[PDB]
RNA sequence: GAGGCAGUAACAAUAUAUGUAUAGAUAUAGACUAGGGUUUUCAAUUUAUUGAAGUGAAUCGGUGUUAUAUAAAA
RNA sequence: UACCCACACAUGGGAUCAAUAGGAUACCAUAACGAUGAAGGUCGUAAUAGAAUACGAAAGUAUUUACCUAAUUAAUAUAUUAAUGUAUUGAUAACCCUUUGAACUUAAGCAUAUCAUUAAAAGGAGGAAAAGAAACUAACUAGGAUUUCU
């Protein structure tokens, strides 16, 4: 029951969807979703399938220390790029669910646009490891919340 | 180890019985709606000390 | 070695159940309980101050002393067949 | 259900035939639990019937014992029928034995009894 | 040895019920044997004497067992043919 | 202060423990109700404990004025349900209301399980108390 | 309770257009005792969770004798 | 695009304030165990049962009381004629009566001294125990068993 930080001016023609505490790493889904805003919904699903088959890359901007250079990141005027698998499959499941509510409410699929995309941190899940000389160190992981809203064009 | 005395078998039978979750007929009651057992054990993690 | 290589050789068990106390502190070679000292009639004095808390009088069932306290406060109910008989004693 | 009053009516020989016939009733009820369904209050009423019936039997044999040892001293009767108070009281000596006194004392106090007098 | 005694041991005290498993049903037909559940404290000689008192059919040998759940089960061979099918039918199993 | 101790005390926590952990005849007398005026002329006492099936009338609260019959009694909660009263739920308003029996006065009795034997025993014991004083 | 260093060090990653098969690759294998105690078998739902079933002795071990005032599952 | 600042809205965590079937201290009453089997333990009993809690084959709401346990078909002694009867044995964690008995510490070091007629340890009883009717105190114009307070 995470609330949205989106301010809705028209209650009709706004579609929201949500996944809470997904089991994907936080720093990698933040890197993929930075360029999804102000796009058509049809261009987004075509773009995310090219990341899985390694034909388009993701430009690392915030957390980017130690990433290999490539030539596919010239489209963003960048010099770093990577292709995360598991982060793209979690975002693809959200965009299909938006497409199903549009045909149930009878809206037109081509006219939609992505408007509000934010993710945030989540409570941890703890773990363990056993190192040399008999010492024990933590081995925990960090999930995230995913929030996406779609709006029709004018 | 397939060669036990009388006391070792009688103690081992009782220790098997007490490792169980709450039955389903009790969980529908208002008292035990969300309560669950906390005293369960695992046979590989913790040992029983019976010898 | 003294460390990891010598902990494989520990597969012998020395202490077993006691009849009187129920703990696993009965030596099978020395033939004596390390907590209650079983073959002696008197029980062993405990080792510390906290050890007197763990098995004192009153943490048990008190199958008899619950009755004796209850006849102190309220009177004892008598059997009428037994009450008539005791008056016929010399 | 069964009342405790009906067991006190019957004979000693008639009390024994009921306990066996009640015990036969528990056998067919317990087999019904395995191979059929059993009502949710049916076994418990049958178990408590035998506990009430045995308690009348234990009382009827006891009144036979009282008529046999009716007038005897205390060291003749068995120890179970003796009155019990506590172990420290059974070793105490009686009130009659504690107040006995030497002839030099009780002869003296019989000459000078108590006086009731008034203010100073 | 006491003044007021307990009553005598009655054959309804030893036998509890009749096992109705799949392995027990194979032992009824092919081998004419009965699978009972008894109390834990009684031995082999008293179990066999009790079965010939209840159902009125002679029993020869009894093999006992203590399973892992704390019960005690007995495998009672019957002498005459057709006894175990008749007994389990009248008892309601 | 174990359970049902029935003390003479003035502390807040000592008196409230006797209200929760009461048992027996003490739990019955907490749930009593006031008599009508015409019923007071027949017997002469003030109040009496409550059984199932006698006609009562609410005299205080948001349900003031309504008259109904008693459907259930809950000893573990000190609450009762009166006919004709409705309470809102998340689906409907068909839930009957739950009231405390100190807010109700009953109009007509219900004679079951030796109820007339008990009422005549109290009316005998009351007038003997008046003869002691004069 | 939560940061930086940092998604950095350190570990895991066999082939087939149709397959309950055709191939490749690494590791000797199986029984009694000491220790473990339901991990056994099956069903349903995804090295997990719940529920049933399963250990049958006149001749296989203990219970017996002793090691110069408590000793043997070889 | 990254780095910095300002404002508005959402995550993360359980501080502040309010409550309370819990504790702490002082006073008053009681001061009831055990061979007629104690205190404590092991295993079992619920119509559908795991923890907790109550209860013994009469077993999850006025009698019964499974098996070990001083645990006893005994041991140390007395009485009657090898057998029978009687008395003792175990639990305590405050107060009471005996036995045995330290050191740390203080002396600005330390060895007599002090801590100390203490702590630990052992034996023996009761609701209280021990003490108690001058082979005394005094030097006065003489007092009067024991115990406790100033
Ligand atoms: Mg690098
Ligand atoms: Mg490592
Ligand atoms: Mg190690
Ligand atoms: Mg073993
Ligand atoms: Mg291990
Ligand atoms: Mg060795
Ligand atoms: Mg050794
Ligand atoms: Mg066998
Ligand atoms: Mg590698
Ligand atoms: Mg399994
Ligand atoms: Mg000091
Ligand atoms: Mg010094
Ligand atoms: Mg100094
Ligand atoms: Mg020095
Ligand atoms: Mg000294
Ligand atoms: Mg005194
Ligand atoms: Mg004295
Ligand atoms: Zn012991």
């Amino acid at each position: 029951a995470i609330n949205f930080a989106y301010d809705v001016v028209d209650p009709t023609k706004v579609i929201k969807s949500q996944i809470d505490s997904a089991r994907v790493s936080f720093k990698k889904t933040r890197e993929t979703a930075n360029t999804l805003r102000k796009r058509s919904l049809l261009n987004a699903i075509s773009y995310l399938n090219n990341v899985v088959v390694k034909k388009e890359c993701v430009p690392m901007r915030r957390y980017a220390r130690g990433c290999g250079h490539t030539r596919q990141a010239r489209a963003f005027n960048q010099r770093k790029g990577r292709w995360p698998k598991k982060s793209a499959l979690a975002l693809l499941q959200v965009l299909e669910n938006i497409k199903e509510q549009a045909v149930e409410k009878g809206l037109e699929v081509e006219k939609l646009d992505l408007d509000h995309v934010q993710i945030c941190r989540a409570p941890k899940v703890f773990g363990r490891i056993f190192r040399a000389h008999g010492r024990v160190n933590p081995f925990n992981k960090s999930p995230c919340h995913i929030l996406v809203a779609a709006k029709v064009r004018d | 180890g397939s060669r036990k005395t009388e006391i070792i078998k009688t103690r081992l039978v009782r220790a098997r019985r007490s490792n169980r979750a709450i039955p389903a007929w009790k969980s529908e009651l208002p008292e035990f709606k969300d309560k669950y057992n906390m005293k369960r054990r695992h046979w590989r993690a913790k040992k029983l000390k019976i010898y | 070695s003294k460390g990891t290589a010598s902990f494989g050789k520990k597969n012998k068990r020395n202490h077993t159940l006691c009849k009187r106390c129920g703990k696993m502190s009965y030596h099978k070679q020395l033939r004596k309980c390390a907590s209650c000292a079983y073959p002696q009639p008197k029980m062993r004095t405990p080792g510390s101050i906290k050890a007197r808390r763990r098995n004192a009088l009153g943490t048990g069932r008190m199958r008899h002393l619950k009755k004796v306290i209850h006849e102190h406060v309220h009177g004892k109910k008598v059997n009428p067949i037994l009450a008539a008989f005791w008056k016929t004693i010399k | 259900k069964m009342d405790c009053q009906s067991f006190r009516e019957k004979n000693i020989s008639e009390l024994e035939e009921e306990i066996i016939n009640l015990k036969n009733d528990l056998l067919q009820l317990r087999q019904k639990k395995v191979s059929s369904t059993v009502e949710p209050d049916e076994i418990k009423t049958a178990r408590k019937n035998i506990a009430k019936a045995l308690r009348v039997r234990h009382e009827k044999l006891l009144e036979e014992q009282c008529k046999k040892y009716e007038n005897m001293p205390l060291n003749k009767i068995p120890k179970e029928l003796r009155p019990k108070k506590t172990r420290a009281e059974r070793r105490k000596l009686t009130k009659k034995q504690a107040n006995r006194k030497v002839p030099k004392v009780w002869r003296r106090e019989l000459k000078n009894p108590k006086i009731y007098f008034a203010y100073t | 040895k006491r003044i007021i005694p307990k009553p005598d041991i009655v054959p309804q005290d030893i036998i509890k019920n009749i096992h109705t498993s799949e392995k027990a049903m194979r032992n009824v037909e092919m081998h004419n044997t009965l699978v009972l559940i008894v109390d834990k404290k009684f031995n082999k000689r008293q179990i066999r004497n009790a079965v010939t008192k209840l159902y009125g059919c002679p029993c020869i040998k009894v093999n006992t067992l203590i399973d892992f759940k704390g019960r005690k089960k007995a495998y009672a061979k019957l002498k005459n043919d057709g006894d175990a099918i008749k007994i389990a039918g009248q008892s309601g199993a | 202060m174990l359970a049902g101790r029935k003390t003479k005390s003035s502390l807040r926590k000592k008196q409230r423990k006797a209200l929760f952990t009461a048992v027996g005849k003490d739990r019955l007398k907490r749930m009593s109700s006031h008599l009508s005026e015409e019923l007071r002329s027949q017997y002469g006492f003030r109040s009496f404990p409550v059984a199932v099936g006698d006609i009562v009338k609410v005299h205080s609260g948001p349900y003031k004025g309504k008259e109904g019959q008693i459907l259930e009694v809950f000893l573990k909660d000190y609450r009762i349900t009166v006919e004709g009263c409705l309470e809102e739920n998340e689906e409907k308003e068909n839930v009957p209301a739950k009231l405390h029996p100190c807010n109700v006065t009953f109009v007509k009795f219900n004679m079951d399980n030796g109820r007339e034997k008990q009422l005549e025993e109290k009316k005998i014991a009351r007038v003997q108390h008046i003869e002691r004083e004069q």
